[PDB]
């Protein structure tokens, strides 16, 4: 499950959530977040429950509360209008996704 | 037969990896060093 | 810099098969898993399957069984994506992604650490 879209002014943090079952996010902390500009491949800035790869600043921060996982974007800019997907490990070596969230930066 | 089952391996889900065991190398070679310390006094002037 | 090269467009009638080739460069093919992501236009991504590139053991999604096969060649360091009996909903973008680190002692196949993504290909079913 994922909200369809979120909107926000520049200069403020926003949150995008993903609520799944106990087998998806509750059992295993393997959750990841990607953004995708239109006409482009998805990006890569969250891989573990909180970690970040090299080349990514502290704009994005992941967290997991209970049965859901939320990504908080501290501040906003016009580059952050891409479509965000959350992804997780569903057990039995099967990987699932969230569905999408469109960010509208004012 | 009548009323008896037999449990076997049906399938493996996921990748196939190696069953193993792990020991710390530092602690183990310290243990072998101390066993050698206690063992040279029963076989003196020898290398074990 | 590592890079993945994917095939061109595949336009064909329903009922045939499509092979998608993914070629890696900049790192050795043996060390990493390869996953596949299918994205319909106007729709989110969908995981397709993984392949152990060190041995050739592969697994698929829960509803792609019987239609999808994974092959690879470690000599030229590439992977092939065979889909059988396509339908009109198979018009989508196909992505070859690099997963976790292949290790002989623990199962890291299901880790969704999709590091590097290829340029993708478009498959249009008329
Ligand atoms: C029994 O004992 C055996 C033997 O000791 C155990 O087997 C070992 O178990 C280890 C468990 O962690 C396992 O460790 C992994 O090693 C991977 C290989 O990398 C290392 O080796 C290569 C060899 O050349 C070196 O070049 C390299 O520098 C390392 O030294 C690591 O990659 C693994 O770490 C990654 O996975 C964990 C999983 O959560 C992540 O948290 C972690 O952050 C690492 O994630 C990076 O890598 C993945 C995939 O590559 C990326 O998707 C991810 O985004 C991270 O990316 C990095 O790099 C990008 C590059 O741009 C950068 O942006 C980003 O910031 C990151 O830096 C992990 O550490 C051993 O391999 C394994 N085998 C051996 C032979 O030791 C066994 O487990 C024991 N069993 C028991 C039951 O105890
Ligand atoms: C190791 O393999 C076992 C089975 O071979 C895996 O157990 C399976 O786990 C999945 C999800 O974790 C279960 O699916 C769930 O089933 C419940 C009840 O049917 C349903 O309500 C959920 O919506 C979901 O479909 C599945 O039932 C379960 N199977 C068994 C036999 O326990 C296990 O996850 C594997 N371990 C790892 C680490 O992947
Ligand atoms: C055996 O070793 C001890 C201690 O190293 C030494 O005092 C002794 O002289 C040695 N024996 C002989 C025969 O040299």
């Amino acid at each position: 499950t994922q909200p369809a879209s979120v909107s926000g002014s520049p200069g403020q943090p926003i949150t995008i959530s993903c609520t799944g079952t106990s087998s998806d996010v509750g059992n295993y902390d393997l959750v990841s977040w990607y953004q995708q500009h239109p006409g482009n491949a998805p990006k890569y800035m969250i891989y573990e429950v909180t970690k970040r790869p090299a080349g990514i600043s502290n704009r994005f921060s992941g967290s997991k509360s209970g049965n859901t996982a939320s990504l908080t974007i501290s501040g906003l800019q016009a580059e952050d209008a891409a479509d965000y997907y959350c992804c997780s490990y569903a057990g039995s070596s099967t990987v699932i996704f969230g569905g999408g969230t469109k960010v509208t930066v004012l | 037969g009548p009323g008896q089952t037999f449990y076997a391996t049906g399938d493996i889900i996921g990748d196939i990896k190696q069953a193993h065991c792990n020991i710390s190398e530092e602690k183990w070679n310290d243990t072998l060093q101390k066993v050698g310390i206690e063992l040279q006094k029963h076989f003196p002037n020898k290398t074990i | 810099q590592v890079q993945l090269v994917q095939s061109g467009a595949e336009v064909k009638k329903p009922g045939a098969s499509v092979k998608v080739s993914c070629k890696a460069s900049g790192y050795r093919f043996t060390d990493h898993y390869i996953h596949w992501v299918r994205q319909a236009p106007g729709q989110g991504p969908e995981w397709m399957g993984w392949i152990n590139t060190s041995s050739g053991r592969s697994n698929f999604a829960q509803k792609f069984q019987g239609r999808v096969t994974m092959t690879r060649d470690t000599s030229i360091s590439t992977a092939y994506m065979e889909l059988n009996r396509l339908k009109s909903d198979d018009t989508a973008v196909y992505y070859c992604t690099t997963g976790s680190w292949i290790s002989l002692y623990y199962d890291s196949s299901g880790y969704p650490n999709f590091d590097y993504w290829g340029q993708g290909t478009l498959v249009t079913v008329t």
